[PDB]
């Protein structure tokens, strides 16, 4: 029912920024925090940050602090995750999570399918 | 409504051992994880042991770790602390906590273990 | 930083065979370790959270336990389907994760 | 482990005066993730088990009166109460939730004259 779709696949050169888009549907989108966790190819998972969409607060890992920007459009219940200075480690596959429930976010159920970024 | 009792203090000699029960009561005892918190002659806190709501985790004080064994029985909405080797330190107030995240937000009245010649 | 050490970094079974997976946090902080389940494709899937209540849909062959910083994921009966790889879980931390391959 | 350091240690007052009581972690209990202090607060009446009253080092517990306030972030934090009355004659201890093992303060002795009703 909770659905979580992301935007098509990104190209990009070395300095670059990338905006990738999460449209959720299935549910309230003011009441559950949406997370962003990147993969890159044949590695781990690697969390970003989140963004509470019913206050606009976010928070990043210090890993992306100045470089990653979280928004949100309560209009069209979608998030999007901008990330600037892209360079070839940045080349990952990136995903939009939400929790299982408001009470413990981390336990991401839901997945986007994932937006693959290419870089360089 | 909401409610904890705990039973098994007892005097017991140094070196003995004890199993000790919590009765829960007026909540889902399943869903939440509990926690034993002894409290000394001398009025100081120290936390004892931890379980989830499935007994599939469970954490200890590495000075307690080889000696105490929490468990939990769902069906009969019950909380236990198996203690061994019991020394003069483990001379307390064994109180029976509730956990919601990780702060303990209903004690019980608690059973007294005293240890001594 | 919690350093979640996911052993061993692949493995490859048999079906009907057992999986023991581990993963020891450099820290001990009040959590709830999560696994995850991601198929070769796929995003990842809600396998295991607070360390051995299963997710939704998640049968009874995973299991889940642990003591302290030490976490262990058993795969009972091993099916092809099991082919995947397996992330353990502590608020931002995830380990590097178990490549299971299945014949 | 972490050590909790409670101060006072105790204090004498009368009924409406203000009490500050403090509590410091040997190290900063905020976890960047969440932005969440683990810091709690339980109020001990005589003859009673303790009770919690606030967590997260600033959220009262239900039917915890606005005269007990929380603060702080990191390692420093703080529990006021405005204006004491007869009944939260107590023992107040801090609690750290965050690392294993859980750790409590000595607690702060609170007396009031005319007693605890």
């Amino acid at each position: 029912q909770v659905q979580l779709v992301q935007s098509g696949a990104e190209v990009k050169k070395p300095g670059a920024s990338v905006k990738v888009s999460c449209k959720a549907s299935g549910y309230t989108f003011t009441g559950y925090y949406m997370h962003w966790v990147r993969q890159a190819p044949g590695q781990g998972l690697e969390w970003m940050g989140w963004i509470n969409p019913n206050s606009g607060g976010t928070n990043y890992a210090q890993k992306f602090q100045g470089r990653v920007t979280m928004t949100r459009d309560t209009s069209i219940s979608t998030a999007y995750m901008e990330l600037s200075r892209l360079r070839s480690d940045d080349t990952a596959v990136y995903y939009c999570a939400r929790g299982k429930n408001s009470d413990y976010n981390w336990d991401f159920q839901h997945w986007g399918q994932g937006t693959l970024v290419t870089v360089g | 409504e909401v409610k904890l009792v705990e039973s098994g203090g007892d005097f017991v000699k140094p070196g003995g051992s004890l199993k000790l029960s919590c009765a829960a009561s007026g909540f889902t005892f399943s869903n939440s994880a509990m926690s034993w918190v002894r409290q000394t002659p001398e009025k100081r806190l120290e936390w004892v042991a931890t379980i989830n709501n499935n007994g599939g985790y469970t954490h200890y004080p590495d000075t307690l770790k080889d000696r105490f064994t929490i468990s939990r029985d769902n069906v009969k909405n019950t909380l236990y602390l198996q203690m061994s080797s019991l020394r003069s330190e483990d001379t307390a107030l064994y109180y029976c906590t509730r956990q919601t995240y990780w702060y303990l937000d209903v004690w019980g009245a608690g059973t007294t273990v005293t240890v001594s010649s | 930083e919690i350093v979640l050490t996911q052993s061993p970094a692949t493995l490859s079974l048999s079906p009907g065979e057992r999986a023991t997976l581990s993963c020891r946090a450099s820290q001990s902080v009040s959590s709830y370790l999560a696994w995850y389940q991601q198929k070769p494709g796929q995003a990842p899937r809600l396998l295991i959270y607070d360390a051995s209540n299963r997710a939704t849909g998640i049968p009874a062959r995973f299991s889940g336990s642990g003591s302290g910083t030490d976490f262990t994921l058993t795969i009972s009966s091993l099916e092809p389907e099991d082919f995947a790889v397996y992330y353990c879980q502590q608020y931002e931390f995830f380990g590097q994760g178990t490549k299971l391959e299945i014949g | 482990d972490v050590v909790m350091s409670q101060s006072p240690s105790s204090l004498t007052v009368s009924l409406g005066e203000k009490v500050t009581m403090t509590c410091k972690s040997s190290q900063s209990l905020l976890y960047s993730g969440n932005q969440k202090n683990y810091l709690a607060w339980y109020q001990q009446k005589p003859g009673q088990s303790p009770k919690l009253l606030i967590y997260w080092a600033s959220t009262r517990e239900s039917g915890v009166p606005d005269r007990f306030t929380g603060s702080g972030s990191g390692t420093d934090f703080t529990l006021i109460i405005s204006s004491v009355k007869a009944e939260d004659l107590a023992v107040y201890y801090c609690q750290q939730f965050y690392f294993y093992p859980w750790t409590f303060g000595g607690g702060t002795k609170l007396e009031i004259k005319g007693g605890g009703g």
